[PDB]
C-alpha cells in the first residue's frame, strides 16, 4: 500500500522535471539571435536561378 | 429609512415561489421555485438579524444553515431527476399520475 | 485476416529508444523534499 | 436636505470616484501591457520580433486591436438569443473586474480593505462561468455549446482547491483581509512570506488560478484546435474584445493575488541579515515609500505574469477527462492535506 | 465608509460594458445580410440546432461540488475564529474535514469521479 | 544622424495645407512613404475630400503609358490553347474615366503605384500628362522612405533641376 | 460595349477636426490589426504557414490568425477553390463582419492557374465568388510578395472615408417563387462504420 | 482635521514629492526605457530581456504617451542618403548581405 | 519521371541517381518536420511549429540554391535531372545536416518525454499489424504496427 | 455604519425591482435555462440585499453556494430535457394557473396586511441590549465565526452528517 504512494511520488517528480526541461529548452532560445527577415525593410537576396517575372 | 420594504419583497418572493411551485410542469423549475421560497425565508432572517440581532447574528447563522439545506436539496435533486429521466425519459410531473 | 494465424507480425525487436537520464529527477525530488522540510521547520519556529 | 452637508457629500463622492477612474484607466492600460508582453515573449522564445510597425516597438498594437474591435460591426446571431448573447461577456467582465477592489498596492493604496477580503474575491470570481455558459447557449452553435459546457466543468473542478488554498493562507494570517495578510508576511520580512511556509498551497494555487484563468494547458473551453473558437465562436466586434479583456484581467488579478497571498506584497526586507539595501529601502516612508511599494508589487506580479505567458507557449494542452482527473483527484486531496498541516502547525501558536 | 466605494465600483464596472456597447453602436456600421446571420458551422450548412445531452456518469462530479462548496464555506468562519478560541474549534473542525475526506473517498471508490 | 530623426514622425503634422498647395501648384507629384505603407491615405484622403476621384494604375504592367492611358490600345486576352488569338481594343483609361466622371467631381487623380520600375521617358510623360489633360493630377510612388516626403515629378523625371531641399 | 456608370450621390460631409481625425484613426487602427481568417485550402497555404513562422513574421504587421470568421477582418484565399468548396468559401466570406478584405493569393485564386485549361471542377478565380481587393500573382508566391500584397492592401485601406461604408452594405434584393422540384434528404447523414459487420448481405 | 488620521504631512511637500515622482515616471524614464529597448534589442540574454519587459510593464502608462510621438523605423544602409531621391557617391562602400541567426554574429544584427 | 523512363528503358547516370537520393531524403526530412508541426499544434503546442520552420527554411534555401525555387522545384527530369548541383552545395548541405542533428536532439528533449504530450498520445489509435496490412496502410502507419516494410529496401 | 439615506432607499427600490423582474422571469419562462438565468439575477440581487443590510459574509456564501447550485441546475436542465427549444417561450395559460394566481395573491395580501400594519421600528427600540456589540470584535466575520463555533456546535456537525449523506444519496441515485 505504501509502495503505491511511493510510485505516485516518483511518477510526479518525473513530470515536474520534464515540464522544467521543456521550459528550459524553450527559454534557452531567448539568448539566441532572431532569424526573422524584417521585410520590407530587409530583403533576402534571391538565388542565381530564381524563377520570377519574365523578361 | 424604508427597510421594511425588504420584508415586502420577501413576502412577494414567497408568494411568487409558491405560485411557481404549483404551476410547474418541469420538476427542475419546481426545484428552482423551492430555492426561491428558501431565499425569501433567508431574506426575512437576514433583515431581522440586521434589525434586532446586531451582536449575536443568529439570523445570519440561520441563513447560512438554510443555504446549506437548500444546496443539499439541490444535490439530492436533480439526482432524483436523473433517476426519473433514466427510467421514464420524461420530466413533466403532472403527466405522472399512476399512484392515485 | 481476422481468422488467420499467419497475420501476427513477427519481425524481431524494434531498435531501442535512447536510454533515460534519472539524475535530475532525484535532484528535483530532493529540492522539493528539502522545501517541505524547511516549510515544516519554518512554520513551527515562526509560530512560537 | 441640508445644503451644507449635501455639497460635502457630493465632493466626497467625487473624491471616491477619482480612485475608481484612475484604477480603471490603469486596469485597461495593464490589459494593453499584458497583450504586448505575451506577444513579445512569444516572439522572443520563438526567435521572432513580434509587433514592430504599430507604434515604435509594437506599443500601440493592442490599442490598435481595441479600436479595430470598436469599429468592427457588431454581429448578432439570427438563430440564437440576443439577450443572453449580449449579457454573457458583460457578466464575465463585471465579475472579473469586481476582484480588483481588494488588491493592495501599498498599506493604504487599496480601494476598499473589506474584512471579508479574499472570500468576496472567490465569490465574485465564481460568477463568470455562468456568463460563459450564457454565451455558449445564446450563440446557438455546437462549438459554442461545447465551449460553455467545458468552461462550466473547468470552473467546477478547480474552484475548490483554490478555495482551500486561500483558506489555509487566511488561517495562517488569522484574517481574510489582504492588507492583514501582507502585513503578517511583512512581520518576519523575506522569510515571513507564505511561499516558504506553504509550498504545497503555493503550487496548488498556481495550478488552480491557471485553470480558472483558462490559460494553457487549461484552455479547453477556448481550445482553437478542437473547437473553432469555443464560446467566442459566434462573437464579433466589441464582445470578443470584452471576452479578451476579461481573460487578461483574470490573469492579472491571479498574479496579483499570488504576490499578495504567497509573496510578501509590497514588503521587501530581510531582518535576520544585515542587508543595507533592503534596510534602506524599508526605511523610506511617505510618497516615496508608497512608490517603492508599488514598484515591488508590480515586479513580483510581473514574475508570475512572465511564468504563465511562457507556460502557454511551451507545454501541450490537457484533455477534458485529464483536466477533471487533475482537478478532483490530485489537487483536492493535496489541498485538504495542506489545510490539515496548516492547522496542525497553527496549533503551536495558541 | 468602507462599502460605498464597493457600490460605486460595482456601478462603474456595470456601466463599462454599457459604454462599450453604446460606442460600438454609434461607431461601427451595420451591413446585415441573410448569409451573414447564419450560424457558423465550419463552412457547411448547420444541421439541427446545437444540443448535446451529455451522459450522467460524466457530469456526476457536480453533485459532489455542490456539497463541497458548502463544506468549504462552513470552514471559513472556523478559521476566522481559530485564534480567539483554542483547541476546541480544532476538535470541532477536525470532524468536518474528516467527513469531507470520507465523502471524497466514497466518490472516488464508487466511480462518481471517473470519466 | 539622429535627434530629429528619432523624434516624432507622428501623423498629426500640419503639412497637409502645404501638401494641398503643392498638389495644386505642381500637378504631378512624386511621393515617398514608409516601407510598410498605410501612411499615404492621410494625404490621398483630403484629395478625395475635395471631390477628386482616384484611378489606381500599376506601373509594372502599364506598358508604354502614352497609348495605354491617352489612346485606344490593343490588348490580347490570354487564350489557353482553347481559343484562337483575339485582338481586343481598350479605351484610353484616364480619358474614359474623365469623360465618365460626374459633373460635380473636381477631377481625376492618377495614383501610379510602384513607379520606380518605369524608365526616364515614361516618368517624363507621366509628369507632362496634366498639361495635355487639364483636370488630371498625377501621384506616383517613386520609392520608400522613413517619412512621407513629396517632390514635383518634373524635378525627379529631369525636366527641372533638382533643387536641394 | 460593357460600359461603366457613376450613380447619383450627394455631397460628402466636410469636417474640421472631429470626423476627419476620427476616420483617420479608425483607418490606422484597421491597418495594423488585419487579422487573417486562417483559411487554408491547398499548397499556397504552406507559404502562408511560412508567413506565420519565424523567418517571416506575421506579428510585425499585427495580423494574428483567427480561426472564427467573426473575429477575422482579412480573408487571404490560399489554394484552388473547387466546385465542392466554393459555396463554403462564399459562406465564410459572408459570415465575416464588415469591413472585410479579400486577397487572392496564388495563380489558382486569380484565374485558376494551371487548372485554367483542363480541370473540370476548378473555379477560375474567386473574383467570380468574392470581391477581391488585392491580386497576388505567383505559384507559391514568396512570403515577401505576400507581405507586399498586404502592404498594398494597407495602402488602399488608409484611403477610406465614411462614404465607403455605404459602398459596403449589400442592397439585399430578393425574389421568391415556388419551384415544384423534388425535395430529398441529405445523402451524407453521418452514419459511417456503425453496425458495419452486419452489412454484408450475401 | 478628523479623528482617525494622524501625523499627515503638509500638502505642499506631498505635492512636491508627487510632482517629482510624476516627472521621473512620465517624461524622464519612458524615453530611456524605449531607447534601451530599441538599442540592445538583439543583444539581450534571458535576464536582460526579462528586466526590459519588467520595466516596460511598470512604466507603460508613461510609455503610452511617448509612443505616438516617436518612430523607430530602420535607417538606410548608407549614411549619405539625405533624401529618398538622393544618390550615393560611390555604391561600393555600403555593406550588403547581412546574415542571420544560423551564420551571423551580433555585428550583423 | 521514373514511370515513363522505365517504360522507355532509359538509364539514369549514377550522379543523377545520387542527387535524386539526396533530394528525396531532404524532402522526407522536410515532410516529417511539417508533419511534426501541425501535429503538436493539434495537441496544443504552437512553438514547435516555428521551431520546425526555422530549419525547413534552411531546407528551402538549399532547394532554391539547387533547383531554383523553394517548393514546386521542377528539378527532376526524365533520364536525369534539370541541372547539376551548384558550386559550394556539398559543404552547405553537410553543415545543414550537422545543425539539424542538434535541432532534432532539441526537439526530442522538448517533446518526447513531456508528461502532457505522452498522456495525450501514449494510448490513442492502437492499430494491429494484420489490420494495417488489410487496410492498405504504408510507410510510418504500417511500420508502427510491428511490420518492417519499406519500399526502398524491398524494391531496391 | 451605512450608506447615505437616499442612496440606501434608491438601492432598495432598484434591487427590489430587479428581484421582481427575476422572479417573474423564473415563474413565466418555459425553458428551464431561461428561468434558471432569471434565478441567477434573483440570487445576485439577494446577495446585494445582504451586502446592503450588514451581511458581508452571508452575501459571499450566498454567491458562492447558490452560483454553484445554478451552474449545476443549468447543466442538469441541459442534460435532462428535449431540444434547445427557444420556441417554447412563455408557456401557455390554463385555468389551473388562474385559480392558483388568485390563491397566491390572497396569500401575499394576507402577508402584506401584517407587514404594513406592524411597526417594525418599535421593536428595534425595545431590543436595545441585543445591539451592544463587544468592542474587541471589530470584524463582523470574526463575530460570525465565534458564534458559529461556540453557540451552534450541534447543528455544525449535524450539517456535516447531512452533507455527507446527501452526497452519498446523490451519487447512489444518479448512477447509471
Ligand atoms: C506553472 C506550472 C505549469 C505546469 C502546471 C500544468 C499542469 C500539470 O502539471 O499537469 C501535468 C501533469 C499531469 O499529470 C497527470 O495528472 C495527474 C497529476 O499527478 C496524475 O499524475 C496522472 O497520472 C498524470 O498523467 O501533472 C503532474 O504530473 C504534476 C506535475 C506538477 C508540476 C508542478
Ligand atoms: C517553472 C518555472 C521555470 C523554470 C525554468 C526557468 C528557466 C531556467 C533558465 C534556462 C536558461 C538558462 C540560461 C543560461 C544563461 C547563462 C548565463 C548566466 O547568466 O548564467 C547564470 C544563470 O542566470 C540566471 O539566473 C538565468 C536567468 C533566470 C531568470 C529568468 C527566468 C525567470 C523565469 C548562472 O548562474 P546560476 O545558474 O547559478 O543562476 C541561477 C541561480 O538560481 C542564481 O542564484
Ligand atoms: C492602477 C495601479 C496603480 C496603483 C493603484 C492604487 C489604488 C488606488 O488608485 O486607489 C487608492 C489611491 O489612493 C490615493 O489617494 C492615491 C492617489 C494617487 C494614486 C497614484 C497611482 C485609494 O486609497 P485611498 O485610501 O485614498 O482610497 C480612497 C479613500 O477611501 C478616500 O476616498
Ligand atoms: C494626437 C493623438 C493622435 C496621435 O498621437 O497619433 C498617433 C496615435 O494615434 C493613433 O493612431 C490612435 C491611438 C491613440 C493614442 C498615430 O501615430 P503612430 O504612433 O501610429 O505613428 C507614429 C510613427 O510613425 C510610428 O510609431
Ligand atoms: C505615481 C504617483 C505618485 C505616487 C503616489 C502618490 C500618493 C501616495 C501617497 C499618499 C497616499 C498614501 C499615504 C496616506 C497619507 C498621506 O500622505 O495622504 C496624503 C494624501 O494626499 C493627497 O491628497 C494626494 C496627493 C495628490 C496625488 C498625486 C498627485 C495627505 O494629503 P491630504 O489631502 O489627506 O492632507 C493634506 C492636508 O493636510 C489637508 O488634509
Ligand atoms: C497530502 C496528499 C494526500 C493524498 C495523496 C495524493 C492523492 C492520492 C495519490 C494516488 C492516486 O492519485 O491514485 C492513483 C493510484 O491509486 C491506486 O492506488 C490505484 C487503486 C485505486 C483504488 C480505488 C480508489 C481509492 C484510492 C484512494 C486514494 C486516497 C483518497 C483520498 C485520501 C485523502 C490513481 O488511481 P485511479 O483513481 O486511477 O484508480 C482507479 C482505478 O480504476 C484502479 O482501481
Ligand atoms: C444584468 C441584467 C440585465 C437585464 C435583464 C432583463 C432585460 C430587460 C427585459 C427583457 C426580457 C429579456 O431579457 O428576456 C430574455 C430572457 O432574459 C434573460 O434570460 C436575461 C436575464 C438573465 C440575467 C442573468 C443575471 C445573473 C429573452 O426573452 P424575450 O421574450 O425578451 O425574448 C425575445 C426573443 O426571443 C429575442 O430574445
Ligand atoms: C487606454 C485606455 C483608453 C484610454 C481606452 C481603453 C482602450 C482599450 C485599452 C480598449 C480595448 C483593448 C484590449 C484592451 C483590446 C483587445 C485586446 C485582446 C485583449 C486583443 C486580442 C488579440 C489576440 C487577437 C491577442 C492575443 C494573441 C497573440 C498571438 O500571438 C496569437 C498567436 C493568438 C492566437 C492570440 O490570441
Ligand atoms: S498556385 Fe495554385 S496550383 Fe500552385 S500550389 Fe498554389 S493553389 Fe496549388
Amino acid at each position: 500500500m505504501v509502495t503505491g504512494f511511493i510510485n505516485y511520488g516518483q511518477q510526479t517528480i518525473r513530470a515536474a522535471r520534464y515540464i522544467g526541461q521543456s521550459f528550459m529548452i524553450t527559454l534557452s532560445h531567448a539568448n539566441r539571435l532572431p532569424v526573422t527577415i524584417q521585410y520590407p525593410y530587409e530583403k533576402l537576396i534571391t538565388s542565381e536561378r530564381f524563377r520570377g517575372r519574365i523578361h | 429609512m424604508i427597510l421594511e420594504h425588504v420584508l415586502v419583497l420577501s413576502a412577494f418572493l414567497f408568494s411568487i415561489g409558491i405560485y411557481g411551485l404549483v404551476t410547474s410542469r418541469n420538476l427542475v423549475r419546481a426545484l428552482m421555485c423551492l430555492e426561491l421560497i428558501l431565499n425569501a425565508v433567508n431574506l426575512n432572517f437576514v433583515t431581522f438579524s440586521d434589525f434586532f440581532d446586531s451582536r449575536q447574528l443568529k439570523g445570519n447563522i440561520f441563513s447560512i444553515f438554510v443555504i446549506a439545506i437548500a444546496a443539499a436539496e439541490a444535490a439530492i435533486g436533480p439526482a432524483i431527476v436523473s433517476s426519473i429521466y433514466r427510467n421514464r425519459k420524461s420530466i413533466r410531473i403532472n403527466q405522472s399520475n399512476l399512484l392515485n | 485476416f481476422e481468422a488467420d494465424i499467419t497475420q501476427t507480425p513477427r519481425w524481431g525487436t524494434p531498435p531501442p529508444q535512447e536510454p533515460e537520464d534519472v539524475g535530475p529527477t532525484t535532484a528535483v525530488g530532493y529540492f522539493l523534499l528539502a522545501w517541505f522540510v524547511f516549510s515544516f521547520i519554518l512554520s513551527i519556529a515562526l509560530n512560537r | 436636505f441640508s445644503r451644507l452637508e449635501f455639497l460635502k457629500e457630493v465632493y466626497e463622492t467625487i473624491w471616491m470616484l477619482f480612485p475608481i477612474l484612475i484604477l480603471v484607466l490603469g486596469i485597461t492600460i495593464g490589459v494593453l501591457v499584458i497583450v504586448w508582453l505575451e506577444r513579445e515573449i512569444s516572439a522572443s522564445i520563438q526567435q521572432r520580433i513580434g509587433p514592430e510597425y504599430a507604434g515604435p516597438l509594437g506599443i500601440l498594437q493592442a490599442l490598435a486591436d481595441g479600436t479595430k474591435l470598436l469599429f468592427k460591426e457588431n454581429l448578432l446571431p439570427s438563430r440564437g438569443d440576443t439577450y443572453l448573447f449580449s449579457i454573457g461577456p458583460s457578466i464575465a467582465v463585471i465579475s472579473i473586474l469586481l476582484g480588483y477592489l481588494i488588491i493592495p498596492f501599498g498599506s493604504r493604496l487599496v480601494l476598499a480593505d473589506l474584512s471579508i477580503g479574499v472570500f468576496l474575491w472567490i465569490a465574485v470570481s465564481s460568477i463568470a462561468p455562468i456568463g460563459l455558459l450564457m454565451s455558449g447557449y445564446g450563440s446557438n452553435n455546437k462549438y459554442s455549446f461545447l465551449g460553455g459546457l467545458r468552461a462550466a466543468a473547468q470552473s467546477i473542478s478547480y474552484e475548490i482547491p483554490l478555495t482551500l488554498c486561500v483558506l489555509s493562507i487566511s488561517l495562517l494570517s488569522n484574517s481574510s483581509s489582504t492588507v492583514d495578510i501582507v502585513e503578517a508576511q511583512s512581520k518576519y520580512g523575506f522569510w515571513g512570506w507564505n511561499l516558504w511556509r506553504q509550498p504545497i498551497g503555493f503550487i496548488v494555487f498556481i495550478i488552480s488560478s491557471l485553470a480558472e484563468c483558462e490559460r494553457l494547458p487549461f484552455d479547453l473551453p477556448e481550445a482553437e484546435e478542437e473547437l473553432v473558437a469555443g464560446y467566442q465562436t459566434e462573437y464579433s466586434g466589441i464582445k470578443f474584445g470584452l471576452f479578451y479583456v476579461a481573460s487578461y484581467l483574470n490573469l492579472l488579478i491571479s498574479s496579483l493575488f499570488v504576490t499578495v497571498l504567497y509573496l510578501g506584497g509590497w514588503n521587501l526586507s530581510i531582518p535576520y541579515i544585515f542587508i543595507s539595501e533592503f534596510f534602506e529601502i524599508n526605511k523610506i516612508d511617505g510618497v516615496f515609500g508608497t512608490t517603492i511599494g508599488i514598484f515591488i508589487t508590480l515586479a513580483k506580479t510581473f514574475l508570475f505574469l512572465f511564468i504563465p505567458i511562457t507556460t502557454r507557449w511551451t507545454l501541450p494542452r490537457l484533455r477534458m477527462d485529464q483536466l477533471l482527473n487533475l482537478g478532483w483527484k490530485f489537487l483536492l486531496p493535496i489541498s485538504l492535506g495542506n489545510l490539515l498541516l496548516t492547522t496542525s502547525s497553527q496549533l503551536f501558536s495558541l | 465608509y468602507e462599502y460605498d466605494i464597493f457600490w460605486a465600483f460595482l456601478i462603474i464596472s456595470s456601466v463599462i460594458p454599457i459604454l462599450a456597447f453604446l460606442f460600438s453602436g454609434i461607431l461601427a456600421p451595420i451591413s446585415k445580410g441573410p448569409e451573414k446571420l447564419s450560424s457558423y458551422e465550419s463552412g457547411i450548412e448547420p444541421m439541427g440546432d446545437a444540443w448535446l445531452q451529455f451522459r450522467i456518469r460524466y457530469y456526476m462530479f457536480a453533485l459532489v461540488f455542490v456539497v463541497f462548496d458548502v463544506e468549504t464555506v462552513f470552514l471559513y468562519p472556523w478559521a476566522m475564529s481559530f485564534d480567539i478560541l483554542g483547541v476546541s474549534v480544532f476538535i470541532e473542525a477536525l470532524i468536518f474535514v474528516l467527513i469531507l475526506i470520507v465523502g471524497l473517498v466514497y466518490a472516488w471508490r464508487k466511480g462518481a469521479l471517473e470519466w | 544622424i539622429g535627434i530629429r530623426d528619432f523624434i516624432g514622425g507622428d501623423l498629426v503634422k500640419f503639412d497637409l495645407g502645404t501638401w494641398l498647395s503643392d498638389v495644386e501648384e505642381h500637378k504631378a507629384i512624386a511621393m515617398y512613404s514608409p516601407h510598410e505603407g498605410g501612411y499615404e491615405g492621410r494625404y490621398l484622403n483630403r484629395l478625395r475630400y475635395q471631390g477628386y476621384h482616384f484611378l489606381d494604375v500599376s506601373a509594372r504592367g502599364l506598358g508604354d503609358p502614352e497609348t495605354t492611358l491617352t489612346k485606344v490600345h490593343p490588348v490580347c486576352p490570354p487564350h489557353v490553347g482553347k481559343q484562337p488569338i483575339a485582338r481586343w481594343w481598350f479605351p484610353p483609361e484616364v480619358d474614359y474615366r474623365l469623360e465618365a466622371l460626374p459633373s460635380d467631381a473636381k477631377g481625376l487623380v492618377v495614383w501610379v503605384i510602384e513607379a520606380k520600375v518605369l524608365s526616364k521617358a515614361e516618368l517624363q510623360f507621366l509628369a507632362m500628362l496634366p498639361s495635355l489633360r487639364p483636370k488630371v493630377r498625377v501621384i506616383a510612388e517613386c520609392g520608400n522612405w522613413r517619412k512621407v516626403m513629396w517632390k514635383p515629378l518634373k524635378e525627379i523625371a529631369g525636366l527641372v533641376p533638382l533643387q536641394e531641399a | 460595349m460593357n460600359s461603366i456608370e457613376f450613380p447619383l450621390l450627394d455631397q460628402i460631409a466636410q469636417n474640421s477636426v472631429i470626423s476627419t481625425t476620427s476616420n483617420d484613426l479608425s483607418n490606422w487602427s484597421r491597418l495594423s490589426s488585419l487579422w487573417p481568417l486562417l483559411y487554408g485550402t491547398s499548397c499556397c497555404f504552406i507559404e502562408f504557414a511560412s508567413l506565420i513562422g519565424s523567418r517571416f513574421d506575421f506579428d510585425r504587421y499585427g495580423l494574428v490568425p483567427r480561426a472564427s470568421p467573426r473575429q477575422a477582418d482579412l480573408i487571404l484565399t490560399a489554394g484552388t477553390v473547387t466546385m465542392k468548396m466554393a459555396p463554403s468559401l462564399l459562406r465564410l466570406y459572408e459570415q465575416m463582419p464588415e469591413p472585410k478584405y479579400v486577397i487572392a493569393m496564388g495563380a489558382c485564386t486569380i484565374t485558376g492557374g494551371m487548372f485554367s485549361t483542363d480541370s473540370y471542377s476548378t473555379v477560375r478565380g474567386v473574383d467570380k465568388l468574392i470581391p477581391v481587393d488585392v491580386y497576388l500573382p505567383g505559384c507559391p508566391p514568396k512570403p515577401e510578395a505576400v507581405i507586399d500584397a498586404i502592404t498594398k492592401l494597407r495602402k488602399k485601406i488608409s484611403r477610406e472615408i465614411y462614404e465607403d461604408r455605404i459602398k459596403s452594405q449589400p442592397k439585399n434584393r430578393c425574389f421568391t417563387i415556388n419551384h415544384k422540384f423534388r425535395v430529398g434528404r441529405s445523402i451524407h447523414t453521418g452514419n459511417y462504420d456503425q453496425a458495419l459487420l452486419y452489412k454484408y448481405k450475401s | 482635521a478628523v479623528t482617525g488620521v494622524n501625523n499627515q504631512e503638509d500638502l505642499i511637500w506631498v505635492l512636491l514629492k508627487a510632482g517629482v515622482v510624476g516627472f521621473c515616471y512620465f517624461l524622464i524614464m519612458p524615453p530611456i526605457i524605449m531607447n534601451w529597448l530599441r538599442i540592445r534589442w538583439y543583444r539581450r540574454n534571458l535576464l536582460e530581456m526579462y528586466f526590459q519587459f519588467m520595466f516596460v510593464f511598470i512604466f507603460f502608462p508613461g510609455i503610452l504617451v511617448w509612443a505616438p510621438f516617436l518612430n523607430f523605423r530602420k535607417f538606410p544602409r548608407d549614411p549619405t542618403m539625405k533624401y529618398p531621391w538622393s544618390k550615393p557617391e560611390n555604391p561600393s562602400e555600403v555593406k550588403g548581405g547581412f546574415l542571420k541567426y544560423p551564420w551571423a554574429t551580433i555585428e550583423d544584427y | 519521371v521514373n514511370g515513363p523512363e522505365q517504360l522507355g528503358n532509359i538509364q539514369v547516370p549514377k550522379r543523377a541517381s545520387y542527387i535524386r537520393v539526396i533530394m528525396l531524403e531532404l524532402s522526407r526530412i522536410a515532410s516529417h518536420l511539417l508533419w511534426l508541426g501541425p501535429f503538436m499544434a493539434d495537441i496544443g503546442a504552437q512553438t514547435p511549429f516555428f521551431y520546425i520552420l526555422r530549419e525547413r527554411e534552411l531546407i528551402y534555401d538549399l532547394f532554391e540554391a539547387a533547383t531554383g525555387m523553394r517548393m514546386m522545384h521542377n528539378y527532376f527530369r526524365i533520364g536525369g535531372v534539370a541541372a547539376d548541383l551548384p558550386y559550394g552545395w556539398i559543404d552547405k548541405c553537410l553543415d545543414f545536416c550537422d545543425y539539424f542533428l542538434i535541432g532534432l536532439t532539441e526537439y526530442q528533449k522538448l517533446i518526447t518525454r513531456n508528461p502532457i504530450f505522452l498522456e495525450r498520445v501514449e494510448n490513442v489509435g492502437i492499430i494491429g499489424g494484420e489490420e494495417a496490412i488489410n487496410w492498405g496502410l504504408s510507410g510510418p502507419m504500417l511500420r508502427a504496427s510491428g511490420i518492417q516494410w519499406d519500399l526502398r529496401k524491398v524494391d531496391h | 455604519m451605512d450608506l447615505p439615506g437616499p442612496i440606501h432607499d434608491f438601492l432598495l427600490v432598484f434591487l427590489g425591482s430587479g428581484l421582481i423582474l427575476g422572479a417573474l422571469g423564473v415563474v413565466l419562462f418555459t425553458n428551464p435555462i431561461f428561468s434558471a438565468f432569471s434565478l441567477g439575477l434573483v440570487l445576485v440581487c439577494i446577495s446585494l440585499f445582504y451586502i446592503l443590510a450588514n451581511s458581508h459574509f452571508v452575501a459571499s456564501a450566498q454567491l458562492l453556494i447558490y452560483v454553484g447550485a445554478i451552474n449545476v441546475l443549468i447543466i442538469f436542465s441541459v442534460m435532462f430535457m428535449s431540444g434547445p427549444e427557444y420556441d417554447k417561450k412563455f408557456q401557455l395559460w390554463t385555468v389551473g394557473d388562474g385559480v392558483t394566481s388568485l390563491v397566491c395573491i390572497s396569500l401575499f395580501v394576507s402577508l402584506i396586511s401584517t407587514i404594513l400594519n406592524t411597526s417594525w421600528y418599535g421593536i428595534i427600540w425595545t431590543t436595545k441590549s441585543n445591539q451592544i456589540l463587544e468592542q474587541d470584535l471589530i470584524n463582523a466575520s470574526q463575530q460570525i465565526g465565534i458564534h458559529l463555533s461556540t453557540d451552534f456546535f450541534l447543528p455544525f456537525e449535524l450539517i456535516s452528517i447531512i452533507l455527507l449523506v446527501s452526497l452519498i444519496g446523490a451519487i447512489a441515485v444518479a448512477r447509471q
